[PDB]
């Protein structure tokens, strides 16, 4: 049985072991600082894939462990390791989100592919309050042509937030804003004053367009502490850290 | 109306590496026959007809009446 | 591929297997289709490509560069008169121009404004023109794989990057300077097989620009303690501009993105590597790769030593560890880029010869043969047979000193490839007489054919019979610059000494290019003397130049009929390769003509530009030899 | 297939009123030919015209250098015609035909003809049937010659303008009434390209020339040979454009295709068979060339018909005792001659069908151990096999007791061989009731044709009628055909006095 | 004709069909090939893709390969290594395998 030569790609795994701990250690112009490495196992992370003298005649996919060793770069960046590009939270949640699997990054994909066949949005990414006032109003009683009108009184009060607002705060970010997002803030134009602030992001849009994806904007998200007695009346915000 | 395409064809899968220099940004696509699906309102629509046809699972049975107490 | 196809007829009743033809008479006949054009009452087939230059009477059993236009004479005297027989004519260029052909420039016109340079078209003002090569079209038509014909190759040199008109200048040479973006190459890949940067150097060298030495090994011994690298001694290997090679953007296909021109010699050491290369030889791995995008990988190489590198060559000499820690630079440097397809040596004087700076003993040929023997041993020692690399050198065709080199030798020690200067035989300014510089062919009297004549043909036979050599292991190539000289007449081939010679920047040396703004045209679908200036041709030798009366001015060059000649005799040889010296300042039309010369074929139908009636001869003349002129 | 035409002209069909040549030349001063027209008026009033004629030929050839120029091989020739003023100008005649009769060519080769009193002779191998029109007012189509819309309303349910439409393929289908795959497959448009044995190969070849661009076989020449004029310009699948799309018109064409489904609906077989059949009964009588059914088709329709329903026997068989059979076949599909023949392969070469020039009375050359496979094949002794050989080479005329390599020889064998296993008969119970039938050896040999007169020898059909009906009543007589032959005497022995 | 006639245009998109990722999922590949520039945007004390010594654009068909021969894969990686053990001490004649029987620190046992 092949399982009587199974015996040599062990012996295999040694030699290369060897030409490891004998060779590389003191020939490694690589890594000619970097020591430790004293086991087998340390480098199919540093710089390897799982390999492990695991065989058990079971039969394996190059595709498949290559992902995977793909897997092991990403994760060994997603925890502070050496010094990785450590994307953004989201971007990397992203991954564990969909990427962290086959099926999982397959849907995603699927998704990504569908103009639209199912994304029938009962409910959707897109919100504000006009959302649950909305649902309020889906929600009251028995459904009528009438409810409506709730929902428009809804939009009388925040339009009236759109209308006239002190549209006069807000941040630049960097210099990326060439390209990519930054923030603003305004207030009531009326006491007792009312303070709000959204934000947008130059990166939605073509490569050659002007126009810009239909995201734009994010909402005036209302002020939570009391804020009075300013100065002047104006006030200044930063963001920073993703806060 | 039933309007149909052909199939997704393999036109010719290319086993070649992946690079920009090989994909391009333009600044070219790797089927297999599977993203369909989309058929159902069709699908649905010939099936009713064939019940049309006849019925969508078997053919029925009527019902009856009474007297005075009527 | 390309593809055409014509179709005849006949009556219902008659069915010729052959292709049956139109009778008619010759009148500037072209093309694939059949001719069985009449002329002179005898009747012509051209059963080969048909050009507007080339003539049925004649080519009774010529009309081609190579063969007969095929005669018969069939036809009466009634045919003669159905026809009006043709006797006699000639083609002119047309009144339309099917292609352009350049652009000019602002600056070159303001050059030529200049106070300094007063440059007239028959430079008179101004006998040198320093013209930007940023007036050149791309000119390259597209060719099929043809993988059975010998290799093509092109040398490339830093002279691609400066022209301070680019930056304004005005009042010197440099800001008059030349230069090309490699991304005019980019534009269609793969115009060549091979690629070599020009000689660079090594620490200790002797000659005039050894400063440069002296800087770059400055910067390279401040940068090694402080990099954590061994320090370095005479003959390690330089780089000679690394600011130009990699700190740079425009002149080399590449976004200013990420181009740090502020690095230089004292601070470019850790970027000393392809991955980190930015600039001209990173800009050439991108250019590998899009050719590979498309396939048939470039041999790309370069070499050191050279004309005026050259040296240390002798210094080096008998100086064994010092020889073997150059090559261990080279090995280091292959490392440093392993994306090179190989790189080689340009020694040129195994007895002495070129610049007398290039001191030089009689053992230099063997100890030069020995020391390479040990390079071929290193080499060995490094590669891995599946990434080899094979090396060549050049050679001088001086009928004596090429003996002296010991090729015999340097074969049985596994340098594997020749390439034979065969260019600027008439050392214009200080020859005795007029000559072709770069003649292949034997003229007729042989009887002086050793400082003069010198017909690479000679060099060749010895290196295939007098050597036994395979072909394979040597390469021929032409450049892209003719000779000037003063007063010459064709006569004699005596000349005006000394008189200074016309060059757009070199003297002497006309820049091919400019020849083509200047003195020669084509717009015409022709070859076509300009200005006043004489396009002419011997018998000879299969001679081609260009002359002016008014200052007795002559000017020996290659040209695409020229370089045709040239290619399609290297091809019934089957070299082992041709290529192109000072590739930097043709179009590449000389290249299309290259591919045609090892009849290397296009694959499509339509053009960059056309390339038959580039073929048409010059005024044609016979020139006696040097000796039986003398005798 | 195997036929040159490299030489073949254009020939006026024996026109009573049309003129113009009917021979062919190896060479004349004439660029063109001419060609004089009656013309016809709508009320029969009676006009003429004149053109020009034309034998054509094309090429292709890179372009190239150093390369000689016409390495000259057979390629493409083709026709046309022109009409000028300068031909005639009689015009302006709405009047005196602007329709006018039809003008008909013949298409012939000129070689050598004979069979041993050889001449270059001329014969035709094609026709070409033209209706011209005097557009002079412009009219429409079906202003003149406008039968057809009527025809095309009570069998097309629509008129000339609504044929433009039919060229899309959802058109077709739905006047149809029939899926389009249906037509794609009588297409072959699929991945189910045409296949060949590689044990034959057809003379004239002019086929994988960097310019025999077209595949090879060619729809036009094998498969559905008939839904097209036997011509390149075969209709088939072609670019979506408002949709998928058709080819092109063919309104000839569209009948024929018409017809042939209407068939092929009580045919019940695929198409390529059926094109095989009707191909091969059109092949067996040379005398039409309108590749049009016929009585005999119909006869030959009705005897497979009636043959396959009893004894379950192949299209590919009945068509192979009609004619010669496939070395071709469908994708993944199998050639008749192969599994005939090198279906087995016990030995160092399977026989190329290209073989066979030899000679059968001696075992000697391997062709004669061909000669074996073939007869082991025909799962016969090979001394019968040699029983056989004299009276098959005499049938073909053949001499000097030689084996010849064609096919045709072959399949009258295997005709020979099939008719009487067709029915448990022994080859040799074959001959002697083909004699008892017909008074004559070597018929079922003799290669079939059709014929006016009433010649029951060549009424192969009623023939094997009487043949399988009455060897029925010899079964119900349970005897041995030779012992019937020497009750009729058809077969005689001495009575030499003795003891 | 008839009043208001009916009119469901799907309008010409030329409907075609088009790959998933998931198929050939490796093209993977292709984000993380990005995300390798991203980390290539750092300081150089990081070997990224020479990090990735193992593996290249091996683009090939494998609808089903598997075995354990990828143990063998990584020895063949191992190549790499001796390799340039060879630029340490040239050597090309499986010597990485017979020199794997001659020293320290192992045993160094019988090769193949």
């Amino acid at each position: 049985s092949n399982s009587i030569e199974a015996k040599l790609q062990e012996d295999l795994r040694d030699a290369l072991v060897d030409y490891y701990l004998g060779q590389i250690v003191p020939n490694s112009k690589d890594f000619t600082n970097l020591r430790s490495t004293i086991k087998n196992v340390d480098d199919l992370y540093d710089h390897l894939l799982l390999d492990t003298q695991v065989s058990a005649k079971v039969i394996t996919s190059r595709l498949s462990l290559v992902t995977q060793s793909v897997q092991q770069y990403i994760n060994r960046i997603a925890l502070n390791l050496e010094p990785g590009l450590s994307i953004n939270q989201q971007e990397a949640t992203d991954w564990e989100e969909f990427a962290n699997r086959y099926g999982y990054w397959a849907a995603n994909q699927q998704l990504r592919m569908f103009p639209e066949i199912y994304v029938d949005p009962t409910l959707r990414l897109t919100k504000t309050e006009f959302f649950f006032q909305l649902e309020s109003a889906l929600n009251q009683g028995k459904l009528t042509d009438d409810v409506a009108q709730k929902a428009v009184l809804g939009y009388l009060n925040n339009f009236e937030e759109v209308s006239n607002l002190e549209i006069i705060a807000g941040y630049q970010d960097g210099i990326d804003i060439e390209n990519d997002k930054t923030y603003f803030v305004a207030r009531t134009r009326m006491q007792p004053y009312r303070y709000f602030w959204r934000s947008l992001d130059a990166s939605q849009r073509n490569a050659n367009s002007q126009e810009l994806y239909p995201t734009a904007w994010s909402e005036w998200k209302a002020i939570s502490v009391p804020l009075e007695n300013v100065a002047n009346g104006i006030v200044r915000p930063i963001m920073m850290d993703n806060r | 109306l039933g309007r149909r395409p052909d199939v997704q064809l393999t036109s010719f899968w290319q086993p070649l590496t992946l690079e920009d220099a090989s994909y391009k940004t333009d600044s070219d696509i790797f089927m297999y026959p599977m993203n369909n699906e989309l058929r159902g309102l069709w699908d649905r629509i010939e099936n009713r007809i064939y019940n049309l046809r006849h019925n969508l699972t078997l053919d029925g049975k009527e019902i009856n009446m009474d007297l005075y107490d009527s | 591929v390309n593809k055409y196809t014509y179709t005849s007829s006949k009556a219902m009743s008659d069915i010729s297997d052959v292709i049956g033809e139109p009778l008619a008479a010759w009148d500037s006949q072209v093309g694939g289709r059949v001719f069985n054009v009449i002329f002179d009452g005898k009747v012509y087939t051209n059963t080969y490509w048909v050009e507007r230059w080339q003539v049925p009477g004649i080519g009774s059993s010529d009309g081609n560069p190579h063969n007969a236009w095929k005669f018969v004479r069939a036809a009466t005297a009634d045919e003669i008169n159905k026809i009006g027989n043709p006797t006699t004519a000639d083609v002119k260029p047309t009144e339309n121009i099917p292609s352009p052909i350049l652009v000019e420039d602002k600056y070159t016109e303001e050059t030529y404004s200049r106070p300094d340079v007063n440059f007239k078209e028959d430079g008179s003002q101004g006998n040198l023109s320093y013209t930007a090569t940023r007036v050149c079209a791309p000119m390259y038509n597209h060719y099929v794989g043809d993988k059975t014909k010998p290799k093509l190759s092109a040398y490339i040199t830093d002279w691609c990057q400066y022209d301070a008109r680019l930056d304004g200048g005005g009042s010197k040479e440099e800001e008059r300077g030349r230069g090309f973006d490699l991304a005019t190459l980019m534009q269609n890949p793969a115009t060549y097989d091979r690629l070599i940067f020009s000689f660079l150097g090594i620490c200790g060298d002797i000659g005039n620009k050894s400063k440069k030495v002296q800087e770059v090994w400055d910067g390279w011994n401040a940068q090694a303690p402080s990099l954590g690298l061994p320090q370095i001694g005479k003959g390690h290997i330089v780089p000679l501009d690394p600011y130009g090679d990699l700190g740079t953007a425009r002149n080399v296909g590449l976004p200013p993105e990420s181009a740090d021109t502020s690095i230089e010699s004292g601070t470019f050491l850790p970027y000393y590597q392809q991955n980190r290369a930015a600039g001209l030889l990173g800009g050439l791995r991108e250019l590998q790769k899009k050719a590979h995008a498309m396939g048939h990988k470039l041999d790309l190489a370069f070499s050191i030593g050279g004309w005026s590198l050259s040296s240390y060559f002798s210094a080096l000499a008998e100086n064994p560890d010092e020889r073997r820690v150059f090559v261990a630079s080279v090995v280091d440097f292959f490392v440093r880029f392993p994306m090179f397809s190989c790189v080689d040596i340009d020694w040129e004087y195994p007895g002495g010869g070129g610049d007398e700076g290039n001191i030089s003993s009689d053992k230099d040929g063997e100890n030069y043969v020995l020391l390479i023997k040990e390079l071929r041993s290193a080499l060995d020692s490094r590669f891995g047979y599946s990434n080899r690399k094979e090396i060549s050198i050049a050679c001088s065709g001086v009928k004596a000193k090429l003996k002296k080199s010991n090729i015999d030798q340097l074969v049985a020690n596994g340098l594997d490839n020749i390439y034979l200067m065969s260019y600027d035989f008439f050392g214009t300014i200080w020859a005795d007489y007029i000559g072709h510089h770069t003649n292949l062919y034997s003229p007729k009297d042989p009887g002086e054919q050793e400082l003069f004549d010198l017909s690479a043909e000679a060099a060749i036979d010895y290196l295939h019979n007098e050597l036994g050599i395979p072909m394979e292991k040597i390469h021929l190539g032409y450049a892209n610059y003719g000779r000037s000289a003063v007063g010459g007449d064709l006569t004699t081939r005596q000349y005006t000494k000394n008189g200074p010679a016309l060059g757009t920047m070199e003297n002497g040396a006309p820049e091919f290019f400019d020849i083509v703004k200047n003195y020669m045209d084509a717009e015409h679908s022709l070859s076509m003397g300009k200005n006043g200036f004489v396009l002419m041709t011997d018998t000879n030798a299969d001679a081609d130049f260009l002359f002016s009366e008014a200052k007795g001015h002559f000017i020996s060059l290659d040209t695409p009929r020229t370089v045709k000649q040239k290619g399609e005799y290297a091809a019934k040889n089957k070299l082992g390769g041709v290529f192109s010296w000072s590739g930097d300042q043709d179009c590449g039309l000389l290249a299309n003509a290259a591919r045609e010369g090892l009849g290397y074929v296009a694959d499509s139908n339509q053009e960059t530009i056309d390339m038959g009636p580039l073929y048409n001869p010059g005024k044609e003349i016979y020139l006696k030899s040097i000796s039986e002129i003398k005798s | 297939a195997e036929k040159d035409l490299s030489r073949h002209g254009y020939i006026v069909k024996a026109a009573d009123n049309i003129k113009g040549p009917t021979q062919l030349v190896e060479h004349s001063d004439a660029s063109y030919d001419v060609i004089e027209l009656t013309c016809t008026n709508q009320a029969k009033e009676t006009i003429t015209v004149k053109l020009r004629g034309e034998n054509i030929i094309t090429y292709q050839r890179t372009k190239a250098r150093m390369v000689p120029f016409d390495n000259s091989s057979p390629f493409s020739r083709q026709l046309k015609l022109t009409f000028v003023a300068e031909d005639n100008p009689s015009l302006g005649n709405l009047d005196k035909g602007p329709y006018f009769a039809n003008m008909d060519i013949y298409a012939a080769e000129w070689v050598r003809e004979n069979v041993s009193s050889e001449t270059m002779v001329s014969r035709p191998f094609l026709t070409m049937t033209y209706r011209i029109a005097i557009a002079k007012a412009g009219a429409s189509l079906e202003e003149l010659q406008p039968e057809a819309d009527a025809f095309f309303i009570n069998n097309f349910g629509l008129s000339a303008e609504d044929s433009s439409q039919l060229v899309k393929l959802v058109a077709f289908g739905d006047q149809t009434g029939s899926k389009a795959e249906e037509i794609e497959s009588l297409l072959s448009c699929g991945e189910n390209l045409p296949i060949v044995s590689p044990n034959v190969i057809f003379a004239n070849p002019i086929f994988g020339s960097y310019f025999n661009d077209e595949p090879f076989p060619a729809p036009y020449h094998f498969g559905g040979v008939y839904i097209n004029a036997h011509q390149r310009n075969a209709m088939t699948i072609i670019r979506a454009e408002g949709g998928r799309e058709i080819q092109s018109l063919s309104n000839f064409r569209l009948e024929r295709l018409n017809r042939f489904i209407r068939l092929q609906r009580w045919l019940d077989l695929p198409s390529h068979q059926l094109d095989l059949l009707l191909t091969s009964v059109m092949q067996a009588d040379a005398d039409n060339s309108q590749q049009e059914i016929t009585e005999p088709v119909l006869k030959s329709l009705g005897l497979f018909r009636h043959l396959n329903l009893q004894y379950k026997i192949t299209p590919e068989i009945f068509s192979s005792w009609l004619y010669q059979l496939t070395p071709f076949a469908v994708s993944g599909e199998i050639a008749f001659f192969d599994r005939i023949f090198n279906r087995e392969q016990l030995f160092d070469q399977p026989f190329i069908l290209d073989g066979g020039s030899f000679t059968y009375l001696d075992a000697k050359g391997s062709d004669a151990k061909s000669v074996k496979q073939l007869c082991a094949g025909l799962n016969i002794s090979a001394v019968t096999f040699q029983f056989i050989a004299p009276l098959v080479q005499s049938a073909l005329g053949l001499e000097a007791g030689t084996l010849v390599r064609s096919f045709e020889v072959v399949s009258s064998l295997y005709r020979l061989v099939s008719i009487p296993q067709t029915f448990g008969l022994s080859t040799e119970d074959g001959l002697i009731l083909m004699n008892i039938l017909t008074d004559e050896m070597g018929y079922l040999a003799k290669q079939p044709a059709f014929d006016d007169k009433q010649t029951q020898d060549k009424d192969f059909l009623s023939i094997i009628l009487k043949m399988e009906a009455l060897s029925a009543w010899l079964t119900k007589n349970n005897l041995t055909p030779a012992s019937l032959a020497l009750l009729l005497g058809v077969t005689r022995l001495a009575v030499v006095p003795t003891n | 004709l008839f009043p208001e006639p009916w009119d469901n245009f799907c309008r010409p998109g030329a409907i075609e069909a088009l790959d998933s990722p998931a198929s050939y999922l490796l093209d993977l590949y292709k984000f993380i090939q990005s995300v390798e520039l991203d980390g290539s945007n750092q300081a150089r004390k990081l070997e990224t893709r020479r990090a990735d010594i193992p593996k290249l654009s091996l683009d090939n068909d494998a609808l089903y390969k598997e075995v354990t021969a990828l143990s063998i894969v990584n020895d063949v990686l191992s190549g790499s290594a001796r390799e340039y053990i060879d630029q340490s001490g040239q050597a090309d004649k499986a010597v990485n395998q017979i020199l794997g029987d001659t020293h320290f620190p192992f045993t160094l046992p019988y090769s193949l």
